[PDB]
């Protein structure tokens, strides 16, 4: 993989010696799930500046849905795969 | 304001193509079915033919054939040829000529036969010809 | 040498399938339009109808029927019996039988009227039955 | 018990929808073909247009016409209203009336015709209108 | 990403003063190729609870696939992909 460090993430940087730092652990996140662990279950990659995308997988207590949506202006692709229906493709505005 | 569906269910595909009123949706169900629906219009070109088959009962298209045939009933829609077949009844149109043969021809009206002819007449017969006033 | 496309963009899909020269190029637009291309050939077999109607005028085949209908018209290709109507004016074409029925009847040429026949002529009528020469 | 594949090959689309026995099988395949199968039906509806093309050879329909049409030869079966051209030869179908016009008329039988009218027959002629016995 | 630690999974626990306790690293797995890496070449990401799911990529000495599949009850999504037949897409039961 090759998702190198955006910005606005928190890091602990440990200082080794004089004029050597180093980069060790990441305190952050974009993607979570903010819901009580009974009404979803989130397994997703944001990806992308301005964070348009998902690899998202939410089990509700429902059904499965395997998802790559995209949000654009007046542009939502998506590539929908349920248990209970099948395999979509869509595009709306 | 289009949406765009591609499905694939137990029914079958379910592609639909709608804009805010009109909308192009086919389909390919699994109950042995294939519809289509438009709302303006359905073009289909080829280069060579056009089969249309229910176990030989044709309807072809060359680039100058129209044949609208089943077991022992056609139309061949030719180039300056128009044949209509029930063998053995034929009715076969030419640039100039039409010609129709069978073997027995009923011919009723109700008010009128105009059979006019801007030169001669040449009727043929057998033992009789017989006529009522 | 080949390519392969499938869109979804707002016009719809394009679906096109090339060889390096050939092709078969399908739509279905967002405006309404469905159009279909090729280099060859389309062929299409069922195997109980096929029914093509734009607000009842219908295309319809069965495995013995080919009905070319509308509204107050129809040609009925069955097996051996052809049927043309406009109510009220038939031409019913049999094995061994062609009948003509209308109400009136014009028959126009410009040479020549042959009505052969290898067994004898039945003409009926009423009040006149006139000639000129 | 249904199957549903998608697939994209060099040979092209393959589309089946199969139930356990049934199905609707659509291919577009590189070599210039389409092909279509069913095993119930296929229905295809629009609202304007239908027209198939080869290069000049119509099959169209409107909301009233159908046309069979290609060069030199077409059937307008318009509403109430039934041309067939082969120019100059023509068969008109009217509600009330059946016109015949051509340049020449041949009309072979093997044993009847019968010619009847419900009310007179007006027959004109030139120099010769012969018969025989 | 947004994968939280699920249960029935291994994992050493320092204790760093008292009543401070962290959690360090992952001795545990769901997803293993058990063939002898000349049979199969496995990369994949098995997702969601009952793990109805696989973003796999086998190659064999053979062909190589790319696949998204799901197992349900009578219900068997796929999106195949090979090097030598193409793009699939298929529901069977």
């Amino acid at each position: 993989q090759f998702i190198p460090l955006r910005n606005d993430d928190i890091i602990l940087i440990e200082i080794q010696s004089f004029t050597k730092g180093e980069i060790i652990e990441l305190i952050s996140n974009s993607a979570i799930s903010t819901k009580k662990a009974q009404q979803q279950l989130l397994q997703r990659q944001l990806l992308g500046s301005k964070e348009n995308c998902e690899m998202a997988y939410t089990q509700t207590s429902d059904s499965e849905t395997f998802s790559l949506t995209q949000v654009n202006e007046d542009c939502e692709n998506s590539f929908l795969i349920n248990d209970k229906k099948g395999i979509f493709l869509r595009y709306k505005s | 304001k289009a949406d765009h569906i591609f499905n694939l269910e137990e029914q079958g595909l379910l592609i639909d193509i709608k804009d805010d009123s009109k909308g192009c949706t086919t389909k390919l169900e699994s109950s042995g079915k294939i519809t289509h629906n438009a709302t303006e219009s359905i073009e289909s070109s080829a280069d060579k033919q056009i089969i249309e088959n229910v176990k030989d009962s044709k309807i072809s298209i060359t680039e100058k054939e129209i044949l609208l045939a089943t077991k022992k009933s056609s139309i061949m829609l030719s180039e300056d040829k128009i044949v209509i077949k029930i063998g053995n009844s034929l009715i076969i149109l030419d640039d100039s000529n039409i010609s129709l043969e069978s073997a027995t021809i009923n011919i009723k009206s109700s008010a009128n036969i105009n059979i006019q002819a801007s030169q001669n007449i040449d009727i043929k017969s057998l033992n009789n010809s017989i006529k009522a006033d």
